């Protein structure tokens, strides 16, 4: 079973330095070129580097936003590829596949005739200044300017929490319909926050009692907060 | 040096239906183009090299097909597995790059989304910030323009939005927009809206309120 499995990432901080590795099993690791790609969360794929097998001396190569910070290492007597990023940047932060590149009609050389065959689970790294931090949980309530005929919108605010992930249920599991829990987004200043929404029918609002749960694990904070109307 | 153009960034079909990604290279590389399949949360899968060699293993309704500047990924009797986004990417030349991806989701009919307001709490008004949030439910297709209006003045760059996945039961989409002012930046204002434009509505909603009420 061919397999590519990276490990080394973290959180961080800017100016700092990160070794991410890639374990390979399957294959003889010093007989392929081996890549790095990048993934920042809800983006495309950048390609990061390359490694060369041994026939081309292990010689590395990489993208020019990385060129000057980036170096790959090779230990194939124990199947590993270490990249090592220095001076890490915010915009550095994404998931690293680890990718194995595979040449088609050899016979002509290595050219520009490859591909990449395998890639790994990736890890990610977060290049931040944040410190672990718990989130406050404000109430959206529902009101005349949030209802559409019959149909009323109420949720909860998580708001300035480090790291990810926040857990948002609504009355304990009970509320399932009509919820939609929104990804987070980083701010300014480095926090996360997030909206976890649920719509209702009008004429339940003031009789049903509706409770949003927020569980940030990271700084074990724990909220159950009432949303009333308006 | 080369960028890869794909077209169009979204498509949605049917099971069964044949479609067709393009990608476009900005200078001409022969056929030196791979084709990668990704689902969210999980790793690229190789599909196609060469331009139009198939991956040992991928199901021979896959094809492609293109030389100098632009390329191809044709699924024919599209199947559940086949929703996701793929990736071109060239290996003519170093620095080597990928396209954009484009989304195959699933079509539905379209629906209108629901707007709604919410000012900020006077709890977050006790700490020293304002969040207003305006919300956007059920909606299809994706594409929508949400904009923030302050005093009738566009705001641009100090709100964040974010979009959940496509539906798992009927296949809409949902948008948060959160404009997050300081509390003295808020006071300073009195209308606050967001005017929302889709092509499910007979013209833009917009939904407001007075700092007042």
């Amino acid at each position: 079973e061919v397999q590519l499995v990276e490990s080394g990432g973290g959180i961080v901080q800017p100016g700092g330095s990160l070794r991410v590795s890639c374990a390979a099993s399957g294959f003889s690791l010093s007989d392929h070129y081996m890549d790095w790609v990048r993934q920042a969360p809800g983006r495309g794929l950048e390609w990061v580097g390359r490694s060369r097998n041994k026939e081309n001396s292990f010689t590395t190569e990489f993208a020019a936003s990385v060129r000057r910070r980036f170096t790959i290492s090779r230990d194939d007597s124990n199947s590993l590829l270490h990249l090592q990023m220095n001076n890490l940047k915010s915009e550095d932060t994404a998931v690293y596949f680890c990718a194995r590149v595979g040449y088609y009609d050899l016979w002509s050389g290595y050219s520009g005739n490859w591909y990449i065959d395998v890639w790994g689970r990736g890890t990610l790294v977060i290049v931040s200044s944040a410190s672990t931090k718990g989130p406050s949980v404000f109430p959206l309530a529902p009101s005349s300017k949030s209802t559409s005929g019959g149909t009323a919108a109420l949720g909860c605010l998580v708001k300035d929490y480090f790291p990810e992930p926040v857990t948002v249920s609504w009355n304990s599991g009970v509320l399932t319909s009509g919820v939609h829990t929104f990804p987070a987004v980083l701010q300014s200043s480095g926090l996360y926050s997030l909206s976890s929404v649920v719509t209702v029918p009008s004429s339940s609002l003031g009789t049903q009692t509706y409770i949003c749960n927020v569980n940030h694990k990271p700084s074990n904070t724990k909220v159950d907060k009432k949303v009333e109307p308006k | 040096d080369i960028q890869m153009t794909q077209s169009p960034s979204s498509l949605s079909a049917s099971l069964g239906d044949s479609v067709t990604i393009t990608c476009r290279a900005s200078q001409t590389m022969s056929n030196f183009l791979n084709w990668y399949q990704q689902k969210p949360g999980k790793a690229p899968k190789f599909l196609i090299y060469a331009a139009s060699r198939l991956q040992s293993g991928v199901p021979s309704r896959f094809s492609g097909s293109g030389s100098g500047t632009q390329f191809t990924l044709t699924i024919s009797n599209l199947q559940p597995e086949d929703f996701a986004t793929y990736y071109c990417q060239q290996s003519f030349l170093f620095p080597y790059t990928f396209g954009g991806g484009t989304k195959v989701e699933v079509e539905r009919t379209v629906a209108a989304p629901s707007v709604f307001i919410f000012p900020p709490s006077d709890e977050q008004l006790k700490s020293g910030t304002a969040s207003v949030v305006c919300l956007l439910n059920n909606f299809y297709p994706r594409e929508a323009k949400v904009q923030w209006k302050v005093d009738n003045a566009l705001q641009s760059g100090n709100s964040q939005e974010s979009v959940t996945e496509q539906d798992s039961k009927d296949s809409t989409y949902s948008l948060s927009s959160t404009l997050t002012l300081s509390k003295a930046d808020y006071e300073k204002h009195k209308v606050y809206a967001c005017e929302v434009t889709h092509q499910g509505l007979s013209s833009p909603v917009t939904k407001s309120f007075n700092r007042g009420e």
